């Protein structure tokens, strides 16, 4: 309707009220963290911290999930029964990855609830990644003794990544556990990260799907895909702050060298998806800590395969962590021709041109000989222009399901992206 | 990576005595230590391990002790075969650092 | 019985490099990480790095990286280093120790080879 009608009922209407929702979704959980930030801080012996948080963890996915989250506990119980029935070889990221993909499958059956099991996969995900990773660090020798039940469990149980939270690795856990003091930039790190939470939350729901009708002049196809899409992102976003304040608030997230604490938890970079260089950094700065894990483990695992057949592996494994869904599987297969198609033509050109078109940044000990001016600068915002239109043409999909609505919606944008990714790639072929 | 300082550099008592060798971890390693011996010529062997936990062959006299960045080991009794040096090496994540040493000797 | 058997000394010019051997046997050579430990003559050890035999991925000690290579051979059960560009200073014994199964103590250890960089 009316812009003026529609900005009186901005205010009360949606701000407020999606506001609340958020700040009540996520009080009792801020609550909980605080308070084993609280107690892990009075000096009690590790083996009672790890308890405490086994016991925040479990009344953290129940205030969550009802009575469903038994699936959850059961998703512990077996890895560490994996990971005790195989301590003592180099194995262990095989079997608790086997272990892990067989429990992600026999869930995609549907023979379990269903309404809930895809409520759930977000908590499912964290704890197997955990898992995994912690499988693969004992195996390469990063991690020097397989833990203990109660380390094992106060790790998977961690109240501050329990449900949101992003992947820690078991030290990142451990050194969480040790405690830090409660300095001044805690708070602020807290403090900056849920308002930005809070922030993106308002911005995906009454800032985003309004967008071009009345925040811009301009209102078609294009311009509901790229608003659909801006909300998308922005839901993740809020999503991905949320879980750096109650990972940051638990005590968790922090790197310091040489006596310098610092507390840079990232978990989303959202000026680098929205004003974005390349497809390469929008996958890499959508998530940091599961592109980190997924590159690390899965990656460097299957690099065996070949670089595209590792590439293809680690969308695959994106996929089943997020759980198997037409809509998700065309995307990430999408995103993998994107991102190659993309990466490897940008190389070509700037090993042929000589200039920093690099799919990503170049530092100051490149061999090219042409680094800034207006080429490189035109150049580089041509690709980023295709960047935020592939962006545009992929999450068109996330408006506001099955075969058919997927291939409504790019059908409806005439195939744009993929013919555009194809063209490249003929581009490359013929200058290389 | 973690420093590990291991005291006394050197040490010496009869067959028989009780001796005590320290060791202080730059860290916290949540009582992640190993004690190895190592004699004239040979390689080192592991005596314990977990800080605590004696290893299958090791005689009952070695008792290994502590947590977070300060560990002891014991030697009561002697004996002939007890005279080498000693590293302190944490197993809490790579890379994995050793200790000075303590060149048990008789005199 | 466990026995990591290890090659002999070595005498090498320096600049040049070396390639060091560690036979096992007594157990399944792909189960367990084989750790590459350096002491000086008299000194304290030191941790050169380790290779996982399942698959070959390795992880060095960041003050020995480019410096060691490690490799395996599963159809013999032998785990190498190499060290490149050899200083004065690499002259060292240099042993292969297995990780004791669960925690990375080195439980088994082989004899030691003698690395000797001199003219
Ligand atoms: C909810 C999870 C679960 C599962 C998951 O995604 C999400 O998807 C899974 C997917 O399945 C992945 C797998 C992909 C295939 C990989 C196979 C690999 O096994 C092989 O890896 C080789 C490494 O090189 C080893 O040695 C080879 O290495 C060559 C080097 O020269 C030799 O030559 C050759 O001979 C050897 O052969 C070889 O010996 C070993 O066999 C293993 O190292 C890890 C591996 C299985 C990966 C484990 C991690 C994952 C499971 C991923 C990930 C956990
Ligand atoms: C899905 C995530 C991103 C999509 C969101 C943004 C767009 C649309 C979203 C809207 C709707 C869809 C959202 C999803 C639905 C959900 O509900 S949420 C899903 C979140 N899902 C992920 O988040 C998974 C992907 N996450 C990754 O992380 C990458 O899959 C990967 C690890 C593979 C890249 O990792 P890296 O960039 O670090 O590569 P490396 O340097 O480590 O490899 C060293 C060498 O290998 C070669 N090489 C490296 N990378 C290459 C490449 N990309 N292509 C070709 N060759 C490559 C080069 O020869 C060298 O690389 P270099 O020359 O140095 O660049
Ligand atoms: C991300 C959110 C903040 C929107 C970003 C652009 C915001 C900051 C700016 C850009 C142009 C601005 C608009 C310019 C014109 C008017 C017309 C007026 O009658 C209502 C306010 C309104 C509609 C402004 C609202 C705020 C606005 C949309
Ligand atoms: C890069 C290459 C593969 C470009 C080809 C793009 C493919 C995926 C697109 C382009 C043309 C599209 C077809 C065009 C027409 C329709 C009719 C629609 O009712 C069913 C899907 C269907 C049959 C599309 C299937 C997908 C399709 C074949
Ligand atoms: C759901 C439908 C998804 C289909 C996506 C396929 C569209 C991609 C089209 C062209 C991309 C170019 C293909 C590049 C393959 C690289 C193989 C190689 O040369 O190594
Ligand atoms: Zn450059």
């Amino acid at each position: 309707f009316s812009r003026q009608e529609f900005f009186q009922q901005l205010l009360q209407g949606c701000l407020l009220p999606t506001a609340q929702q958020g700040l009540d979704q996520i009080w009792l959980l801020l609550a909980i963290c605080l308070a084993c930030r609280l107690l892990w801080r009075l000096g009690l012996p590790s083996y009672l911290k790890h308890a405490s948080t086994v016991a925040g963890g479990f009344f953290s996915l129940y205030h969550f999930f009802q009575l469903h989250m038994v699936w959850v506990v059961l998703l512990s119980l077996l890895c560490y029964l994996v990971l005790f029935l195989c301590r003592h070889s180099s194995h262990r990221g095989v079997f608790l990855s086997v272990t892990i993909l067989i429990y992600l499958l026999m869930g995609e059956m549907h023979m379990v609830d269903t309404v809930t099991w895809h409520k759930m996969r977000g908590a499912q995900m964290i704890v197997a990644m955990k898992a995994v990773s912690l499988g693969f660090d004992l195996d390469r020798g990063e991690v020097g003794t397989v833990p203990s039940p109660v380390e094992f469990m106060g790790y998977l149980y961690f109240v501050g990544t329990i449900v949101f939270g992003p992947w820690i690795s078991f030290h990142s856990y451990l050194q969480a556990v040790q405690g830090r003091p409660l300095s001044c930039r805690w708070l602020q790190k807290v403090a900056r990260s849920l308002a930005l939470a809070l922030l993106c939350l308002v911005l995906s729901t009454c800032v985003g799907p309004y967008l071009f009708p009345y925040f811009i002049p301009l209102n078609a196809r294009w311009l509901r895909a790229y608003e659909s899409a801006v909300s998308f992102h922005f839901s993740n976003y809020f999503v991905g702050f949320l879980s750096e304040a109650t990972a940051t608030l638990a005590g968790a997230g922090f790197t310091e060298e040489k006596d310098h604490l610092e507390w840079d938890l990232t978990v989303s970079k959202p000026l680098n998806v929205e004003l974005p260089r390349s497809m390469v950094e929008v996958v890499t700065s959508w998530n940091l800590p599961m592109s980190y894990w997924l590159n690390n483990y899965v990656f460097k695992n299957a690099l065996r395969l070949g670089t595209f057949s590792a590439v293809l592996v680690t969308y695959a494994a994106s996929a089943l962590l997020h759980g198997f869904s037409f809509h998700l599987a065309a995307v990430l297969l999408s995103l993998a021709f994107i991102t190659y198609v993309e990466h490897v033509l940008r190389k070509r050109l700037a090993r042929i041109l000589s200039a920093c078109v690099l799919s990503k940044r170049c530092p100051p000990d490149c061999s090219h000989q042409h680094r800034l001016g207006l080429g490189v600068r035109a150049l580089n915002l041509l690709f980023g222009a295709l960047a935020i239109f592939h962006l545009a043409y992929l999450g068109s999909l996330f408006d506001v399901y099955g075969m058919a609505y997927t291939v409504h919606k790019w059908s409806e944008l005439s195939w744009a992206s993929h013919w555009v990714t194809f063209g490249c790639w003929i581009f490359y072929r013929l200058i290389g | 990576d973690i420093h590990m300082t291991q005291s006394p550099a050197s040490l010496s008592a009869f067959v028989g005595e009780t001796v005590t060798i320290t060791c202080r971890t730059s860290e916290n390693i949540f009582s992640y230590l190993a004690w190895y011996q190592q004699k004239q010529g040979k390689s080192p062997q592991l005596l314990v391990y977990n800080a605590k936990t004696l290893t299958s062959g090791v005689p009952s006299r070695f008792s290994g002790s502590g947590s977070g960045t300060q560990f002891s080991l014991k030697i009561n009794s002697l004996q002939p075969e007890d005279f080498g040096s000693y590293y302190c090496q944490h197993h809490y994540g790579s890379p994995y650092t050793f200790g000075g040493g303590t060149k048990l000797e008789i005199k | 019985e466990i026995q990591l058997q290890q090659s002999g000394a070595e005498l090498v010019k320096p600049g040049a490099s070396v390639k060091m051997s560690c036979k096992v046997s007594g157990y399944s050579f792909t189960g367990y990480n084989m750790n590459w430990v350096k002491q000086s003559h008299g000194k304290s050890l030191e941790w050169i790095g380790n290779i996982n035999p399942y698959y070959v991925s390795t992880n060095y000690n960041q003050k020995f990286t480019g410096k060691a290579t490690f490799t395996v051979d599963r159809s013999s059960s032998t785990a190498y280093m190499q060290l490149d560009s050899l200083t004065s200073e690499d002259s060292a014994v240099y042993y292969c120790a297995r990780s004791y199964g669960s925690s990375h103590t080195f439980a088994y250890w082989g004899q030691g080879t003698l690395v000797t960089v001199s003219s």
